[PDB]
């Protein structure tokens, strides 16, 4: 059973850059080696087979080299089009196994994210449940640390983040917060606060709400 | 001009059947390899089934007895016959066509399968109403939770397609109990909260759900 | 006089597997000591039949077949197995009666820059049957429109080279194999063991 590791993990690069990935191998492959592409929400697409020669219509900016147990994929000038998964795959030996893959990432200058926040609607409250979300708009780079503030006490275990693919248009991220509770443990408290810390922030941000204002 | 396109996912319970079929154009299918590979969610790729050109047939050993490959050439199709499923098996599973048992050169849109004891469940709206303070001059937030909804996919649209600028819909999580939930939202100018009108248009197929929700500032 | 196993199991040059080779053993004494006491072999499994048991039994004829494959595909050289190499060059039968032998030859059909003399069959519509040879090298229509002769699009050389080469890990490698079947027909037997000696 070859297991296929890719490094690194993610690769952040400006448009224009040398992008170089590698695959090794825990046996010899040799040259039974390929590269797909895949784009969030697109399958799979064919690269690069035999470790070197590239499938039709792929452009000359991509290049394979390597044997045995380490192999490597090159672009040569980053186009916006590339940023993407790439994954590694051989077949020396049945079966076939994959890399787990490697991110390409467009980097670009520190942006700060706009800070928002939404208590729960009145419907939702007649439900018997409180949602309350806070919106972290259009930042880079992607690591943000948000901690709920319920009347001054940091909550811990009841709260749910989602991030967005990198924007095609200002390469930026944005994070959604949630913060679930009942409607009596909604009712229990009045100020509900989002801290937001970013490298883009020279001092934490706080978005606040007192319950019924 | 090869063309692949996979149909039949959806939700089942564990233990269940389903067959995927893809259909294919370009080539001969009789005459090639063809294969399924699979893809849980956010994980990497996993190779499934193979069919020869001469008809020869194997499965990866999480499969083995439990799913089988199979081709009809009149009806130029590729199916899978999974049986006795289990949660792991839940993915997007994708036809592709393969290079004598080596690299797969052609693939197909992919076809999720959710394998859950969960019952089917259609989402709650409710709005995130842009708040009384935002900024005279300035740009405000607003959009739609979307919330407790099994399975995935649901579809968010703002204006009936005509707000684009400025929304993030964000990747849906499962909670706790075990149904999803999801946000969309979008920045707009604050001069435009009185003029202009925000609906957000929810469509949830598997539950036969559809829902506009106007998003207005709140009486204060 | 004897069986000329050795110019089968010795020969210089082994065909490729698609263009298997087959040498008919006729009208001659076999002592299959040679090859069962020989521990060169990294496999010598038989069908129906045991080495030891030979040298007493009677054929009408021998056939040794022999050809070169990676060790990884030795495996698909018995019954009922299926594979590139089962389905597509060698087949035997599910009831094969015979054995089957292998040893490594790294240090005769693998060359620095790789040996591409040695080939396999990768596209065909359908299975061999057990004992069948198929050595065309028509290009394979993969698709409706003909080929003309020209590889292109859904259009493949139907055979692959293996090229050999000493660095490869010992999966990769070739090895020799020759398959010994023996036949019964309703006719004299001509292939015998030894025994004793007047004079
Ligand atoms: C091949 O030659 C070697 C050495 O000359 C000998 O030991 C071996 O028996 C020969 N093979 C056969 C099948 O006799």
């Amino acid at each position: 059973e070859i297991v296929l590791t890719q490094s690194p993990g993610t690769l952040s690069l400006s448009p224009g850059e040398r992008a170089t990935l590698s695959c090794r191998a825990s046996q010899s492959v040799s040259s039974y080696l390929a590269w797909y592409q895949q784009k969030p929400g697109q399958a799979p697409r064919l690269l690069i087979y035999g470790a070197s020669s590239r499938a039709t219509g792929i452009p000359d900016r991509f290049s394979g080299s390597g044997s045995g147990t380490d192999f490597t994929l090159t672009i040569s000038r980053l186009e916006p089009e590339d940023f993407a998964v790439y994954y590694c795959q051989q077949y020396g030996s049945s079966p076939r196994t994959f890399g787990q893959g490697t991110k390409l990432e467009i980097k670009r200058t520190v942006a700060a994210p706009s800070v928002f926040i939404f208590p729960p609607s009145d419907e939702q409250l007649k439900s018997g449940t409180a949602s309350v979300v806070c919106l972290l708009n259009n930042f880079y780079p992607r690591e943000a640390k948000v901690q709920w503030k319920v009347d001054n006490a940091l909550q811990s275990g009841n709260s749910q983040e989602s991030v967005t693919e990198q924007d095609s248009k200002d390469s930026t991220y944005s994070l959604s917060s949630t913060l679930t509770l009942s409607k009596a443990d909604y009712e229990k408290h009045k100020v509900y606060a989002c801290e937001v810390t970013h490298q883009g922030l020279s001092s934490p941000v706080t978005k606040s709400f007192n319950r019924g204002e | 001009q090869v063309q692949l396109v996979e149909s039949g996912g959806g939700l089942i319970q564990p233990g269940g059947s389903l067959r995927l079929s893809c259909a294919a154009s370009g080539f001969t299918v009789s005459s090639n390899y063809m294969s399924w590979v699979r893809q849980a969610p956010g994980k990497g790729l996993e190779w499934v089934s193979v069919i020869y050109s001469g008809g020869s047939t194997f499965y990866a050993d999480s499969v083995k007895g439990r799913f089988t490959i199979s081709r009809d050439n009149s009806k130029s199709t590729l199916y899978l016959q999974m049986n006795s499923l289990r949660v792991e098996d839940t993915a997007v599973y994708y036809c592709a066509r393969d290079f004598g048992d080596f690299y797969f050169d052609y693939w197909g849109q992919g076809t999720l399968v959710t394998v859950s004891s969960a019952s089917t469940k259609g989402p709650s709206v409710f709005p995130l109403a842009p708040s009384s303070k935002s900024t005279s001059g300035g740009t405000a937030a607003l959009g739609c939770l979307v919330k407790d909804y099994f399975p995935e996919p649901v579809t968010v649209s703002w204006n009936s397609g005509a707000l684009t600028s400025g929304v993030h819909t964000f990747p849906a999580v499962l909670q706790s109990s075990g149904l999803y939930s999801l946000s969309s939202v979008v920045t707009v100018p604050s001069s435009s909260l009185g003029t202009q009108t925000y609906i957000c248009n929810v469509n949830h197929k598997p539950s036969n759900t559809k829902v506009d929700k106007k998003v207005e500032p709140k009486s204060c | 006089n004897l069986c000329p196993f050795g110019e089968v199991f010795n020969a210089t040059r082994f065909a490729s597997v698609y263009a298997w080779n087959r040498k008919r053993i006729s009208n001659c004494v076999a002592d299959y000591s040679v090859l069962y006491n020989s521990a060169s072999f990294s496999t010598f499994k038989c069908y129906g039949v045991s080495p030891t048991k030979l040298n007493d039994l009677c054929f009408t004829n021998v056939y040794a077949d022999s050809f070169v494959i990676r060790g990884d595909e030795v495996r698909q050289i018995a019954p009922g197995q299926t594979g590139k190499i089962a389905d597509y060059n060698y087949k035997l039968p599910d009831d094969f009666t015979g054995c089957v032998i292998a040893w490594n030859s790294n240090n005769l059909d693998s060359k620095v820059g790789g040996n591409y003399n040695y080939l396999y069959r990768l596209f065909r519509k359908s299975n061999l049957k057990p004992f069948e040879r198929d050595i065309s090298t028509e290009i394979y229509q993969a698709g409706s429109t003909p080929c003309n002769g020209v590889e292109g699009f859904n259009c493949y050389f139907p055979l692959q080279s293996y090229g050999f080469q000493p660095t490869n890990g010992v999966g990769y490698q070739p090895y020799r194999v020759v398959v010994l079947s023996f036949e019964l027909l309703h006719a004299p037997a001509t292939v015998c063991g030894p025994k004793k000696s007047t004079n």
